[PDB]
């Protein structure tokens, strides 16, 4: 069928719930008080592992048949929408045709030396920019340390705050609906035929 | 008689007896289905025999008030309502030969401290069921009207003080109960009560404010506006508002607990699936809305992969169009499909309370007996509270107090002088459609003989901030002695915008100004004047009154008069035809028909200048006029109109070699043409005057008639309709001037060759 | 059927061609050139009833079955149209229900004498400001009249001017398709197998 | 195999004899059925010979070229057509091997001074039939590529000065006209020509601009844009336009010619009929339009009594409705009824045109031979000069014409010095999408690395003449060394707006920005610098280049920066999207994951003052920058990011019974109880690092996990999906943790007792 587009396109999940020279500690590591706390709880093995994550850098390379109350995997689904405005309908393609001549809008021609100091630049123009939007002005002293730098970037948060000495949460009150009864049944009758002649 | 009557007696006072009985032995234990039944057939069968004889089932009522305003307090609805419309039909059906019913009434606002009526009008008066809502109303009214004084202050304070607020978060459920405060608040209230009645709903309206400015609600509206979806729509994806959509086996043993708490459990990821669809679809419209292309992907929380397949299958659209439906079906079908899914919604909403409320029944409630009244969790399940429909509702019910308070000179005065209150009613009444007739009307109340209160909101409107369209409202009603104001801005808008709204909305005030003459004497209609046009030009240029017209604050533009008879032939049909309808208004005043025969004539130059299709309605206004009656037709003839008319048709028919060859121009002339020739038919055609006329005046158009008949002819392949008409109405003059004059025609035909 | 409205309604048709002390002339009209040329073409009757017509004053008091083509007669039919604004759609109505007890948009109360004041006041400045438009201010000495108001409302724009010494009207051209056809059939051909060898 | 050419040669020869002997006898008498059928074999046969050896028919097509032109253009369509495919096989199909293909071009060109491929062209190119007009303009593209320079001059200027003012009043027809000239002319033409040509072509521009204006369009246009019946029907009760909808017994005595007038007779009457039923729906769907009533009635001038009745059973409504179709079923219905109107309307049209071209043959062309080709009447019967389509179609033609001129210096000139056409065109634009965007595209041609001419449409914009999407659009373009000024003036305007338009545009462009990288080298990605903010602040003010960065003309509103956070959580979700993009492309940039991570923790503490469904997108955004990697979970680990998420969720689970008692606040502490919750398993979940994380770190979390499950499966009533969700995940974490550590879950559970 020619006439029919797909107008909400579905992409790929991403699951949420996963499927389950020597480096050495710098001075200000030794320094620091949950470094020491964490040395105390595991072994010497596992702690050597921690460091080395820590310090290195990943190598960064129809019909419907299941049921609405299926249990599955949850995840992120992102829809794309290849639709058009309606005030657009019948609007932006007089020359979209492949078999018109007329030079239409092409990329103009650039060497690679200017397109790639081009591209550097608007994408520095658009990382500071967006850096600037921090309430925190980050400082890096040394941004080729990941560690480092993430210490310098989030350590004024304080992030490892305790919570305070905790209680006992109170519980939610629950929906209960007692319907009323009549006092008089909880706890004299008059002769209505009585009187009244 | 009184056998039977005392017989009568015996047999209601025997059956109340068994009701009582039976309703107490019934309550005694755990009821079921039995136990209620014949409760039901013995009130029906008081309600059967009891309007036979209401004066003495008043009595009866009257005896033993308090045990039926108890049954219907504490019992089910079905009992309660029954027990409900006899006490209604004890009130009402009474004759008020005597003070009975006002004891009746005052017995039951009096009852057990008013916590009988406090309870029934709890439950009745605003709850789920509008015909219940309705009967309360009734009841309500009726009792009011026949209680006394004190009664009358107890039960409308107790009205506002306590059930208003229960109604807060329930939209239309209200109405009813702010419909009687609004009636009977004011006869009732002193006047510090009724300011600090205006004081708390003053400070609602600016609460309820904040929330629509604060939530988004603007911009949602104008999306749900513009893609034709509607403003009941706004928030679709979301927990639906059960006052606005109306719309499992007996537990036993602890296994089918567990059965009911796996279909809750089932029927939560069922609900969030159908919310995410309906998100999902949400999003689809928003982009439909965007004119910016290539917009990001939405993601959205899946708790398995129903939506993906459900978005594969369903997510398509149709590229083909039949003209002109390339938007409406397309439209049509993306409304259809979102009325599905928030149906089902709906109906699991209406199955998960129905499971929770059989689980607490199980839980607690299965030894209650039935003839008890079991209440529903709504207050818990409905999200008024942020639902568009319900704020409204709520800002309506406040105007409305407002408006009924607007009579008290302390109450109108804090209204006057609260912050910019004015402002931001013309500010939300101008948002939003739903909010605009009666936000105007508290307007217009405000705009009573005060002048102040004009200006400001005169200003306001020149500013941008309130329609014009209050102050044509504020035209609509009489014994207003300010109506002059309002007129000079309406009318000065209209001639310096030249909008089309304005200029319809002052052409339609100015055409029922003149229609509302037949509603007078011949002498009094008789008594206009016509003032010269120096005296129109100062009331619009100064601030003075009409009397007084006999500093130039007020500038006009250039020639500004000329807008009306610009109305007669605007590109909007609307405008057009409330200009010619004026004009034929006009037209049949009193010494007026001069002025449209004038209008009509300077006017009918315009044919020339003009596209044939909007010269339409002044065609039909120059036919009607003309047509007004014979006695016109001769002065007309006698000013030599039809001289005019046939030198016109001669030089259209003259000109039509230097037209362009093509069709519309051929229409164009065709209908011109029509035009000249219809109104020259009707002037000479009609009774014996009208061949008298014909008859004088066949000397100077005998020759005209004869060659444009020919003309006519000639042509075979540029023919339209009107060219037709007009050569048939041609030869009928032709024809009906030589059947008796055949000399005069071979006189014209020999001087032609 | 409750559900269903009439949105456009017309009206009744008004049809186009009709179905076919004494009073003295005044000074004006008998040196009037037009009113001597029309006593020299009818009898004298003929002229009084003109005189008295002229100077009177009129005493004012489902299935389609019919096909497009059918020859009929002519009028003007007005449409009427009980619409509601899209843009007003489920607005406008809250208080609608006539079973509501509040005041609402009920007229005044006024006197008869107020009403018939304010009334006549009103006509008068809708008649003022249509009576403005007019390119030529009329001036009325006597309104009672309507020959009279007629002549000094119309008499300037000389109506009654004749059409000049007219002329045989020029015909307007045809549609005329005459095929092209070829210069040499309406008038040497070469031998294709000779040469090409 | 010389032999077989050598018949074949023979063979192709003597059919083409054959073809002319058989025109020439044909069109000698008058010719019928089958005349012309062993002409059509003839031609097919010559085709398929044709394919088989096509330089061999290069040849000899090239011998006797004048017949073959003569033959296609001066037969009907059927022969003309195959002779048209025969010379482009004969030019197309060769290999060019020598000039053979430049003479035969230079021939075609030549022939008879050219008047025969001028009449080829009038005929074919600028035709009703679409086929024959890409057919036509494929020859004509392969004859200009293969002639010689002087032959390519003279048909260039053929196809301007000639063909070009015959197409004027065809909307479509003249496309691929236009598109040659718009090829080839900037080659071909000298620059006074070009001037010239460009001085037309903005003459015709304003005409067309006066004629839109003066007609009343827009008003009329914006009428049918907000009802949703499309731009296609501005004028349905007008007669149809032939070019935008493309959809009688041969006379032998004088009887027959006499059913054919009266057929037309008859035809005409019918046809105003249905011109008369359009126009009142056409007011019909203005009063639909109006907010004002009781508007007055619009009189129609009718033939008979048809239209009344018509109007009287079709004009119904209904009242019910279903939601949300309360809009736009009622619409789709008024569509289909004028839809059925108009076709109506079509065909009756076409119908006249058959009748009056039949009588016409019987009365002058009853004798020509049917070989010749016979011409159609279509520019009389088609309105093209009153056509919105056409007019705008007619624009865009002159407007291609214009940017093809802007390649020479003296037309650039001519076009940015003339008397305020850029506003003009901006405006144009604006009103009418039709032509917005080719317009938007000559718009950047000329803005540049021309800085005056941005400064004028920069201030164009400011004023509200122009779109703010030009400037977006002339950011999608590469080698612009004035990127920077557009730049800075598009995130100033989103700065200070706070539009949802100028908000997504500067998002996007952003992103778009951010992704370019991905086509260099990991080398210049790492030369990025990480500047101060005073370097961007004073970018912003000033009117300096970024490298020279490291008086203050524009001044900053209030603290500027926050806009984009503000975007992650706007009420558009459109924006909202844009924006959770714009921040995860920026974790993938180089050295700037810890910026990403900062952004994240400072706007978690926004979860508590929005509502949940605002916050989605951030949650989703944050789960994506979390899982980037697992040295990222290490690192943010050791920076105790699982102390603040436990510290959150105690917060939340202990300030529940503060909480309102309704569905919506449950379903909000629900979703940010599951967002927590998910973002901690996250962390605390993969592989077997994340393992030693969750072993290391469970001293500090233990209590807390044992304690919120306790409290998360006491809640019986008040249970929403994400509550069980999150409940189960904690469950799993607690288990996972004390599988092997039961002593520490024993010691915490009696320090908790
Ligand atoms: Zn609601
Ligand atoms: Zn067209």
């Amino acid at each position: 069928d020619p006439n029919v587009q797909q107008v909400i396109r579905p992409l790929a999940t991403i699951p949420i719930y996963p499927p389950t020279q020597p480096i050495v500690e710098d001075e200000a590591l030794k320094k620091d008080e949950f470094w020491k706390t964490l040395k105390t709880r595991i072994s010497e093995e596992d702690v050597d592992l921690i460091l080395e994550t820590m310090k290195s850098t990943a190598k960064v390379k129809a019909q419907v048949t299941t049921t609405s109350d299926s249990e599955g995997d949850p995840g992120w689904l992102p829809l794309s929408f290849e639709t058009t405005p309606i005030r657009s309908t019948g609007c932006g393609g007089y020359w979209s045709d492949k078999r018109f001549l007329r030079p239409r809008k092409m990329q103009r021609e650039q060497s690679v030396a200017s397109s790639n100091a081009e591209i550097m630049e608007k994408a520095e123009i658009a990382l500071a920019l967006i850096r600037a939007s921090c309430l925190h002005e980050p400082v890096f002293t040394d941004p080729t340390k990941p560690d480092i730098a993430l210490k310098e970037a989030l350590q004024h948060l304080r992030l490892g705050e305790k919570p305070a000495k905790m209680m006992e949460y109170q519980a939610a009150e629950e929906l209960v609906n007692m319907p009323e009864r009549d006092p008089i049944t909880t706890g004299e009758i008059p002769d209505f035929t009585a009187r009244g002649y | 008689n009184k056998y039977k009557i005392m017989r009568d007696k015996y047999k209601m006072q025997d059956l109340l007896q068994q009701l009582v009985k039976k309703y107490l032995d019934v309550s005694k234990e755990v009821g079921g289905h039995q136990q209620l039944t014949e409760i039901v057939d013995v009130l029906a069968s008081i309600t059967k025999l009891a309007l036979i004889r209401p004066d003495m089932w008043r009595d009866v009522c009257s005896t033993h008030t308090t045990w039926l305003l108890r049954l219907a307090c504490y019992t089910t609805d079905v009992v309660a309502s029954q027990v409900v419309e006899l006490l209604i039909v004890a009130v009402r059906d009474s004759s008020v030969g005597g003070q009975l019913s006002i004891q009746l009434a005052d017995s039951i606002v009096e009852a057990e401290n008013g916590e009988f009526i406090e309870k029934i009008i709890k439950r009745f008066l605003i709850g789920r069921d509008e015909q219940l809502r309705w009967t309360l109303h009734g009841m309500l009214r009726s009792v009011i009207q026949l209680a006394s004084r004190q009664n009358q202050c107890i039960l409308v304070k107790k009205l506002y003080n306590t059930i208003y607020p229960l109604a807060a978060n329930l939209g239309v459920q209200g109405a009813q109960l702010v419909d009687l405060i609004a009636t009977y608040a004011p006869r009732v209230f002193s006047s510090t009560e009724l300011v600090a009645m205006t004081q708390s709903e003053i400070s609602t309206i600016e609460k309820i404010r904040n929330t629509l400015n604060g939530d988004g609600y603007q911009g949602m509206y104008k999306l749900m506006s513009d893609l034709g979806l509607g403003w009941k729509s706004i928030n679709f994806d979301r927990n639906p508002c059960l006052v606005c959509f109306t719309s499992a086996q007996h537990i036993t043993c602890d296994a089918e607990r567990g059965q009911c708490v796996q279909e809750i459990t089932q029927l939560l990821i069922k609900m969030e699936t159908t919310k995410t669809k309906l998100t999902g679809y949400r999003a689809a419209c928003e982009s439909l809305y965007l004119r910016n292309r290539p917009l990001p992907p939405y993601k959205l929380h899946v708790e398995n992969n129903h939506t993906s397949e459900f978005f594969d299958a369903n997510g398509t659209m149709n590229i083909e169009q039949l003209p002109f439906q390339s938007i409406t079906m397309p439209m049509n079908n993306l409304a259809v499909a979102i009325r599905t899914l928030h149906s089902e919604l709906c109906q699991q909403t209406q199955q998960l309370m129905y499971l929770h409320e059989e689980l607490n029944r199980y839980d607690h409630a299965s030894e209650v007996s039935v003839v008890f009244h079991k209440p529903q969790n709504i207050s818990y399940y409905s999200t008024g509270q942020s639902c568009f429909g319900c704020l409204c509702n709520q800002l309506l019910h406040s105007v409305a107090l407002l408006h009924s308070s607007c009579d008290d000179e302390n109450a109108l005065n804090l209204i006057l002088s609260s912050d910019s209150l004015i402002e931001k009613l013309g500010v939300l009444a101008q948002t939003y459609e739903t909010l605009r007739e009666e936000v105007e009307e508290l307007l217009v109340r405000l705009m009573f003989d005060r002048l102040d209160v004009t200006t400001k909101v005169e200003k306001l409107i020149h500013t941008g901030d309130i329609n014009l369209s209050v102050m044509v409202k504020s035209l609509m009603y009489a014994a207003d002695p300010t109506w002059q104001q309002k007129l000079k801005l309406l009318i000065r808008l209209a001639m310096d915008k030249r909008d089309e709204n304005c200029c319809l909305q002052a052409l339609m005030v100015l055409s029922k100004y003149l229609e509302a003459t037949k509603s007078v004497t011949l002498d009094e209609r008789k008594k206009i004047k016509l003032t010269p046009n120096k005296n129109i030009t100062k009331w619009l240029t100064t601030d003075e009154e009409w009397k007084d017209c006999f500093a130039p604050t007020k500038s006009l533009p250039s020639n500004p008069y000329q807008w009306i008879t610009d109305c007669l032939f605007s590109q909007w049909m609307s405008v057009r035809s409330a200009a010619n309808q004026l004009l034929v208004n006009l037209s049949r005043q009193q010494f007026h028909e001069p002025v449209a025969l004038l209008i009509l004539c300077e006017n009918m130059s315009k044919l020339s200048d003009v596209p044939s299709s909007v010269c339409d309605q002044f065609m039909c206004s120059a036919h009607t006029i003309i047509d007004s009656s014979v006695n016109t037709k001769a002065r007309l003839f006698v000013q030599q109109f039809h001289v005019y008319l046939i030198k016109r048709i001669h030089e259209e028919c003259a000109k039509l070699h230097e037209q362009s060859v093509n069709l519309l121009s051929d229409n164009m002339f065709g209908e011109r043409l029509r035009c000249f020739v219809e109104l020259l038919s009707l002037l000479l055609s009609g009774s014996n005057v009208e061949n008298v006329l014909l008859k004088a005046g066949a000397d100077d158009l005998l020759i005209f008639l004869l060659h444009s008949t020919i003309f006519l002819k000639r042509i075979m392949t540029r023919r339209t309709r009107a060219t037709d008409s007009s050569r048939i109405a041609l030869e009928k003059l032709l024809k009906r001037v030589s059947c008796r004059d055949g000399t005069k025609l071979m006189s014209v035909c020999v001087e032609s060759l």
